[PDB]
């Protein structure tokens, strides 16, 4: 297998917006590069032959609203592809999830740490990062805020595999 | 500098240096970047861990005199119901959605001082017998070990496989199949009882949770 | 723990302990809560205790 | 007399609106545990049958306005039951009352040590409390600003006396 101590990618995924309002609110970013597109990434250009890779992934992630919008976010990662539609705030608080307010703290990295049971990430592995929002946002009369992630680099790269050219 | 300058491949292009990044129209406190790292942490009061060298799970099934022939599979636990169940130890249980578990089971039968007769219990791995099963051809080969039922009390460890690193839980009916299997007929059988009594424990020996349930 | 236990009578309840409160969506120097005692103060440049003596 | 050294009360006064503008306001508040209203308050379901009492009051204060919105604050206690319409600040600064604003500060405590002539209060002798806004108060555009006290406490208690259960 070949290996990457650093890989960088800067691949940036969609900017996703939600509407001011007391509902909860989720943001779900899948990181899977072999994902196309129009183009092809960095990540492809080079590694897209491969079956399945693995390596920490660094993601900067960036919420903009105005001076006067309040949210509380917790940001939650989600490994072996699983779904949740609601998140239990208890069981965060159980778990010592540490919630920042976007009126305080609205950029940051998040450093994802290698987890999947099948042991790399695929075309069908790949982590998720969900930004949940459990109040809602509280903005000025019909502001929406605006969630974008870009996915940094690839720390402690490692690639297998061989798939056909199609 | 000519053409024999020699070149060391690398992946890290220059075309995207040193990102600096700058506050200028406010005050710092008032916009904070944050640097964490999104591990899993199992919860405070709860979470397998504590489960981790006691008992979780606990049945008494029976099964009658004319089911000891050879062979004959007396009870049977399929291992994603007793760790799906409804006890307190089943449900810190179900919580975890993937990681490992070495798992302990323990047997043992209640018995006069007359009557005595050995059993297997056996871990089929790959739920290759249903309980309708009195082959003993498949009983003698399976992994598992022989007991006396009336001096004695067996348990023994095993380990839950996974194809990958980690073993999902959810969601996964293929976790292994538990067996009591009866290797003889009992010694007595005249003016004896006509059902037996046994005793299941299963326990944690240990537990890792890779990744946590949240609602 | 019986019914022999001594009881103190007491005015102060437990139905309402401790009322802890946390700054959330803001700055502290923003945000400030005093602690003040109003008391009477005689003024600085008259009042009666100018008076005193004459 | 009965002595009570701590006597938890929680009654909290009635929120009192005042509109944004430059006139001089004034928000009285009254401190008279003996004022019945729909509900008998812990005060009176345990002193009721007192004809006056004694103590240091203590009051959570709190100013409910918007982030842009300023004004002065001058909390004046007011004995013996005296009616003040307009306050002269040449006093207050002459008896160094300190203002505060409101945008930096809008919650307190308020400690008022026992004043009255007739030695003790009644049904008709009561501590008050003025919040006053000598500039008005400056926001935006048709807010109200609400003023909400809450007598948390009395300190030093002491009562006398014996009514008629009316």
């Amino acid at each position: 297998c070949l290996s990457i101590p650093n890989f960088p990618v800067h691949i940036t995924g969609k900017t996703q917006q939600l509407h001011v309002g007391p509902k909860p609110s989720i943001a779900r970013f899948s990181f899977n590069p072999f994902d196309l597109g129009t183009v092809f990434n960095r990540f492809q250009s080079l590694c897209a032959h491969l079956e399945g890779y693995s390596g920490d992934l660094i993601v900067n992630w960036l919420v903009t609203c105005s001076a006067l919008t309040n949210a509380r976010l917790y940001i939650i990662p989600v490994y072996d592809n699983y779904s949740f539609e609601k998140f239990s705030e208890e069981k965060l608080i159980q778990c010592k999830y540490e919630f920042k307010q976007i009126s305080l703290v609205r950029k940051g990295t998040v450093h994802i740490p290698f987890v999947n049971w099948f042991g790399s990430y695929s075309r069908t592995r790949f982590p998720k990062l969900l930004f949940y929002f459990p109040n809602g946002v509280s903005g000025p009369s019909g502001e929406k805020i605006h969630v974008t992630v870009q996915l940094d680099r690839i720390l402690n790269f490692s690639g297998l595999g061989h798939r056909l050219f199609k | 500098p000519d053409f024999t300058k020699i070149i060391w491949p690398t992946v890290v292009e220059r075309n995207f240096s040193n990102p600096q990044s700058e506050i200028t129209t406010t005050l710092q406190e008032l916009y904070g970047d944050t640097f964490e790292t999104v591990s899993i942490c199992p919860p405070q009061s709860y979470g397998g861990e504590l489960l981790k060298g006691k008992i979780f799970f606990s049945s008494t099934p029976e099964f009658t005199r004319e089911d000891l022939v050879e062979g004959k599979i007396l009870a049977s636990f399929k291992l994603d119901e007793v760790l799906s169940g409804l006890g307190m130890g089943a449900m810190l249980m179900t919580q975890i959605m993937s990681g490992h578990a070495t798992i302990r089971v323990s047997a043992k039968v209640m018995l006069s001082k007359f009557c005595s007769f050995a059993l297997k219990l056996v871990y089929d791995e790959l739920m290759q017998l249903n309980s309708d099963t009195t082959d003993f051809g498949k009983i003698s080969v399976l992994p598992g070990a022989i007991f006396s039922t009336q001096e004695e009390e067996f348990s023994f460890d095993f380990e839950l496989f996974s194809p990958g690193v980690h073993l999902k839980f959810d969601n996964n009916k293929l976790l292994g199949k538990v067996h009591l299997a009866a290797l003889s007929a009992p010694n007595l059988t005249e003016n004896m009882p006509e059902s037996f009594s046994c005793t299941f424990n299963f326990s944690i020996v240990d537990v890792k949770t890779t990744f946590y349930n949240i609602g």
